[PDB]
């Protein structure tokens, strides 16, 4: 007979691109705004196709791509209401700190009285301002652009997140115990609603990322090219804690009606140069099986050196700990480090800095509030960031140096296993049946 | 419209310092790379590093690691971004012309260069 | 509306085509255009399958035959040895034609009574 | 690793012939045009492609791991150094005297 | 869904009813309007016919009997003679009257089917 | 809408008898839209996967076990309403939908090969 016949309710599918929506888990605002996110269900299923294979490019993803711009305009939305630190930067007449890490100083602020003016005493870090130049400086950015505080009552801390497909879209991720970035996957399973994406901010050390299985796994978009970043991940994470031991003190002045801003105020006891601790005979077992793994990649031998320099956001470690912004200078780790063929740790000297060019897009910059009482958060390092140096056809040495080439790649370590697709239930097969 | 300018052909003694400036207004300075590229008498292209505009993070080979230096300056605008090349210690053969190019697209293709800086040593 | 019945069909997908038959703010805009977009999809499937004679029904049956041209194979072969997935791209070419002619057959139907 | 090489080092053709010139490298090429003294031009992309403002004369062909470029309808101010240029190496070019 | 298909019943407006049978920003916000403004007048349609007993067939008859009041004139005339368009104009007022009517009774003739 | 008031009609009447008789305004009122018209295909979703996609009244092949409630016909459609009926399954209400779900999928199956 060689009848037409229509199934309704076929497995086929193509490659698509469509909205993902946030979806949380589990009384105060949150910069994420994960209230707004609906909940996750209890038990997402996880159903597993039996005999298939499929390939994708997770450099070509736009589910980064897509978190990418929300995450920003997350950030924007978040800083729409609360006050803008314009005011501030004026000629600031300033000489030293009674406590170079802190200076203070004060500055004419506006009162009540439009018309009348009062001199007030805040505490800056040196970094955060710029010398008009003796002793009298500016805000680092009011020159190029506008600061803005962030709002005090948000917590700016990650929180897991879910980006959720909606209906009649499916995600597929495979679970390939050792499988970089692109190639055919032959064990590929269907998940409605994705896992956990913790979106942690970073340069230099990926923290709080989920760990790699049975394999360091090395990614990159090319080995050959330079330009292109490379991301380690890393099978054992490296517990990474510390703590800034001063105590700070809490300020508030004033620019306008009922618009207010906090300050450092004050250094309680001793002043104390903050540090981070990092384990010795752990982080070079750590370097030494990476530079394995780089090894065969590359056969010539492997070699780490210190960054080349930069901008302080790049050349110094840097992440988020309990509401404060860090640049630390994690040079030791990477410092003569050549491989060949105890209780004692390492100590990272580093300073907090105010004024934060985040989000690196034109136009505008942050100011994180002060706090009171020391900040203490313990961080698993997963995954690292490296650019080879390419200095052409080298003998037998190929030197490696840290650097955060894009923030992008913050997000990508958590996503190589991962593709949004629409799935038609139409089909046209042959049956002998014949409609009476 | 888009062009590059340059510096002016400078000669300095041995062992002294000397800068070289490009400049780049023609277009969006902070999505594409920028290279830097000797060409010394006798010989073709010598490869020397890149910077990036986003961020003033160079990457430079072994020959001259260690001793020049690439770093970006801004205008008050965030237009006709200067590329500056600043490197220690000048041998006897490290006469000849240093380029400056840009970097697209993914391929190591350079469709805008420089005019040039011809130094001594 | 609901997205499970959309899974259980992706189950089964390497399956052998016999084997599959036997077994205010960014989070409220881009919800909202994402639940637009989720409702007009499955409006797709039923306005197609409704204009061809399908009113809620698995499996359908028309009175259309097979152009040569589409492709010249029997059953053993459709049915037990490819999959929906390479199969589809055989006959997708003629998807758009198919159709063309599939909604005739049922409207050339209503008219007879 | 990478790997270039430019045998002929050196070619004098007639004007208004069929001259070639030969490079062999892995990973992507270019083409450029270096005159005395100024700044090269880019030709070629991707090793065929063609950039906007440069004579469609200009031409080349990708064949395995070798790489050809065909000019052809020489005309004065053509003549200068060529050279095929991969990421970070760049061989000395050939000239294209008469 | 797609409105090209509702352009198609368009076609042969003028012939007899007959003769028909036989033949962020405000881009992106309006958009989003007239998606929720379309999808809305599909369902309506489908609603209304879904509980008259009819569920997407083109031609679709009942057994309410037709009252005298609203119109009596002959067959032939109706579909030989008038248009689509005129139809609507003298029923219209009607529309109401029948589209109660219909209800009633597939509501009875479902519920025969169950005592029998 | 109009429709969905016309069910609570002789709402406390038994089940017998009653089957025998840019701003704040354009986003909200958007909102209500997408929402109400999503709880109409909630319903008609299900509806079709059973085999009945419109009848006002359905007829199933899945046998009344009982697990979930025991009494006598006459004492269901003459004493009580449909309010108390719920309470009574509402609880297992997910297993008839998916028992009564899967005898469509047999059914079907079972036509083809016909
Ligand atoms: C990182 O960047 C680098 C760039 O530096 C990039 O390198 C590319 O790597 C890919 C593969 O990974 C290369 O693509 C391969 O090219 C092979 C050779 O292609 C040429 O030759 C083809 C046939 O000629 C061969 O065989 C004859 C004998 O028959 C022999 O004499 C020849 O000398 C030669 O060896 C020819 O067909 C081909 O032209 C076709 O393809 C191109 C696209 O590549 C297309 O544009 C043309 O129109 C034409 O259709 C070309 O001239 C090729 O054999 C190989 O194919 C493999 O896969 C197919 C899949 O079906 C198999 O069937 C086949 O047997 C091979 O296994 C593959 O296509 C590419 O050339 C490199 N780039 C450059 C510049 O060389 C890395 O990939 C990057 N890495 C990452 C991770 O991104
Ligand atoms: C990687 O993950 C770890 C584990 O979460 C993380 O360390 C944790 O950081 C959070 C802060 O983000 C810590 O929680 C704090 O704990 C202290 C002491 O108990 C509290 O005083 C803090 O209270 C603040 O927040 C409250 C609610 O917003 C406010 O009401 C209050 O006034 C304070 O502002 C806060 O709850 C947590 O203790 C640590 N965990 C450990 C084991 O130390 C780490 O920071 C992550 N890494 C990175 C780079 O983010
Ligand atoms: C993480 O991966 C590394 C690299 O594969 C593993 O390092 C190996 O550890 C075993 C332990 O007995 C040694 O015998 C090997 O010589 C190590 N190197 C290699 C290349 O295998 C490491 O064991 C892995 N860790 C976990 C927890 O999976
Ligand atoms: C980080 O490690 C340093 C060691 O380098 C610790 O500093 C020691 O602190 C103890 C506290 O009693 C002193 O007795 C030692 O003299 C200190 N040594 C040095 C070299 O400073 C520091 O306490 C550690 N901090 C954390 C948070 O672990
Ligand atoms: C796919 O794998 C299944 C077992 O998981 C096997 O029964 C089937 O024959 C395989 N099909 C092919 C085409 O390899
Ligand atoms: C991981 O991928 C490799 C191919 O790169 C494959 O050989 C291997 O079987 C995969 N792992 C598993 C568990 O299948
Ligand atoms: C990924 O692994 C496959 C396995 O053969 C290999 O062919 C490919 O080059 C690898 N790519 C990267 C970027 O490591
Ligand atoms: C695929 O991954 C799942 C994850 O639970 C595992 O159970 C299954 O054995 C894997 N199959 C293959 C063929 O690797
Ligand atoms: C750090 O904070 C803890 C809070 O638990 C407090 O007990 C401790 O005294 C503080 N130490 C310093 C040096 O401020
Ligand atoms: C900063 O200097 C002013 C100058 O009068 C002084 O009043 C203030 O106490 C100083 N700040 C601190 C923290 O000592
Ligand atoms: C890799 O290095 C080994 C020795 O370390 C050598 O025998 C082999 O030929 C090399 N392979 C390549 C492709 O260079
Ligand atoms: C590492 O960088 C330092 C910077 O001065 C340099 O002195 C040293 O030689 C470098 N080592 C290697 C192995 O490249
Ligand atoms: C890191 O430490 C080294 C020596 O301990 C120092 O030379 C370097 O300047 C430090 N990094 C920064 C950014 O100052
Ligand atoms: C780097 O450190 C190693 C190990 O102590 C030493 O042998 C080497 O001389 C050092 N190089 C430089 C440039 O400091
Ligand atoms: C020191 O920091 C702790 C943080 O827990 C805070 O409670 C305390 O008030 C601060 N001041 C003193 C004198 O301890
Ligand atoms: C980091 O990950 C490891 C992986 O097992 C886990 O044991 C550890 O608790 C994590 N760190 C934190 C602070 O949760
Ligand atoms: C702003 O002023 C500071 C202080 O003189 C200066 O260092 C900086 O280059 C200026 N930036 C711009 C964009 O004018
Ligand atoms: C369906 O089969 C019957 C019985 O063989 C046949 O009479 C009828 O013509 C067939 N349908 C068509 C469209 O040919
Ligand atoms: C079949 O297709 C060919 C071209 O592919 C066309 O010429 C012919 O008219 C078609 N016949 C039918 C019955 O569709
Ligand atoms: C469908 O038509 C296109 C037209 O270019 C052709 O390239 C393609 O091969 C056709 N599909 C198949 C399966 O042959
Ligand atoms: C040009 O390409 C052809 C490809 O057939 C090749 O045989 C020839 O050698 C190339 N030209 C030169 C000068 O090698
Ligand atoms: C319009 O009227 C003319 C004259 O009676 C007729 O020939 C034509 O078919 C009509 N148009 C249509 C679409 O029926
Ligand atoms: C139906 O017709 C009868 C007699 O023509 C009339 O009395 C009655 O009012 C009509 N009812 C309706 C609803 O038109
Ligand atoms: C319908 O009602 C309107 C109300 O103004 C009236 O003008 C018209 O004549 C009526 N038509 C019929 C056919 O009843
Ligand atoms: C309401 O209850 C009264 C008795 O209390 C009864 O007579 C009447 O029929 C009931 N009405 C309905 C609609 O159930
Ligand atoms: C009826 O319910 C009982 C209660 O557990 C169960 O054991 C039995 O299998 C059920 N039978 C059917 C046909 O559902
Ligand atoms: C229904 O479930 C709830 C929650 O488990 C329970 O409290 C209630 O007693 C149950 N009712 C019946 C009739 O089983």
């Amino acid at each position: 007979g060689l009848w037409v016949t229509v199934y309704y309710g076929v497995p086929v599918w193509r490659e698509a691109k469509t909205t993902l929506f946030c979806a949380s888990d589990a009384e105060v605002h949150n910069v994420w705004a994960t209230h707004a996110c609906v909940p996750t269900d209890p038990n997402p299923q996880e159903l597993v196709l039996e005999n298939v294979t499929e390939n994708f490019n997770m450099w070509k993803n736009d589910m980064v791509d897509q978190m990418h711009e929300d995450i920003i305009s997350l950030w924007d939305q978040s800083l729409k209401p609360c006050v803008k630190l314009t005011p501030l930067c004026v000629t600031l007449n300033c000489s030293d700190a009674k406590v170079e890490e802190i200076k203070n100083c004060s500055f004419k602020a506006t009162t009540e009285l439009r018309d009348k003016k009062r001199r007030e005493y805040a505490l800056f870090y040196r970094l955060d301002i710029v010398p008009l130049s003796n002793s009298e400086y500016r805000l680092i950015n009011c020159n190029t652009s506008v600061i803005t505080q962030i709002c005090p009552k948000v917590t700016f801390d990650p929180i897991p997140i879910h980006y959720c497909a909606p209906a009649g879209y499916a995600i597929l991720k495979c679970n390939n115990k050792t499988f970089n970035g692109t190639g055919p996957c032959n064990n590929v399973s269907t998940v409605q609603c994705t896992h956990g994406i913790k979106p942690v901010v970073s340069t230099q050390l990926l923290l709080n990322g989920s760990l790699a299985e049975e394999e360091i796994i090395i990614r990159s978009e090319n080995l050959t090219d330079n330009v292109k970043t490379i991301i380690v991940h890393l099978n054992e994470s490296v517990e990474i804690t510390c703590t800034r031991p001063n105590n700070m003190t809490r300020k508030s002045v004033r620019i306008g009606p009922g618009q207010t801003f906090y300050a450092l105020g004050d250094i309680i006891g001793d002043i104390r140069q903050p540090h981070c601790n990092i384990s010795e005979i752990k982080w070079e077992k750590t370097l030494q099986r990476v530079s394995e793994k780089l090894r065969e990649h590359f056969n010539k031998t492997i070699i780490f050196n210190q960054s080349s320099g930069g901008d302080l956001e790049i050349t110094t470690h840097s992440f988020n700990c309990g509401g404060e912004f860090f640049y630390c200078n994690t040079s030791d780790l990477f410092f003569n480090k050549t491989f060949n063929e105890t209780n004692s740790t390492i100590t990272l000297p580093c300073r907090i800095k105010q004024i934060i060019n985040m989000w690196q897009e034109v136009g505008r910059a942050m100011y994180a509030p002060p706090i009171a009482g020391n900040i203490t958060c313990k961080s698993n390092i997963t995954g690292l960031l490296l650019t080879r140096d390419g200095g052409g056809n080298n003998s037998t040495k190929e030197t490696f140096r840290p650097g955060g080439g894009n923030m992008r790649d913050n997000w990508r370590s958590e996503l190589y296993k991962y593709k949004v697709v629409e799935v038609k239930p139409l089909g046209i097969a042959p049956t002998e049946c014949n409609r009476t | 419209q888009v062009q590059l300018l340059q510096s002016g052909a400078a000669v300095t003694k041995p062992g002294a310092s000397v800068r070289v400036s490009c400049e780049a207004s023609g277009y969006n300075i902070r999505d594409y790379f920028i290279h830097w590229w000797r060409q010394a008498p006798g010989q073709g292209l010598q490869w020397v590093g890149w910077i990036n505009p986003k961020t003033g993070q160079p990457n430079n080979p072994r020959q001259f690691q260690g001793r020049v230096s690439l770093t970006r300056h801004a205008s008050w605008d965030f237009d006709t971004y200067s590329f500056y090349m600043d490197l220690k210690a000048l041998r006897s053969d490290d006469t000849a012309v240093y380029f400056c190019a840009r970097q697209r697209s993914d391929y190591w293709d350079f469709d805008v260069w420089g005019s040039g800086t011809q130094v001594t040593v | 509306g609901l997205g499970a019945v959309f899974l259980g069909f992706l189950g089964a997908a390497g399956s052998t085509m016999g084997a599959a038959s036997n077994t205010l703010g960014v989070w409220g805009f881009k919800q909202l255009q994402a639940r637009v977009l989720a409702i007009e999809r499955y409006l797709e499937v039923q306005q197609l399958l409704g204009m061809w004679g399908c009113s809620g029904k698995l499996i359908c049956c028309t009175n259309v035959p097979w152009n040569s041209s589409w492709s010249n194979k029997t059953y053993n072969e459709i049915w037990d040895n490819m999959t929906w997935m390479q199969w589809d791209r055989e006959i997708g070419n003629y998807t758009d034609t198919i159709y063309k002619l599939l909604e005739v057959s049922q409207f050339q139907q209503e008219i007879n009574e | 690793d990478i790997q270039m090489t430019q045998s002929p080092s050196s070619l004098s053709a007639s004007v208004g012939d069929t001259v070639t010139i030969t490079c062999q490298a892995n990973g992507y090429l270019n083409w450029y045009q270096q005159r005395r003294g100024k700044a090269p031009k880019l030709l070629i992309y991707d090793g065929s492609k063609l950039e906007r403002g440069v004579p469609s004369r200009f031409s080349g062909r990708r064949w395995g791991q070798e790489y050809n470029l065909t000019i052809n309808n020489l005309q004065p101010e053509d003549i200068a150094t060529y050279f095929c240029q991969v990421y970070e190496f760049v061989v000395p070019g050939t000239r294209l005297d008469l």
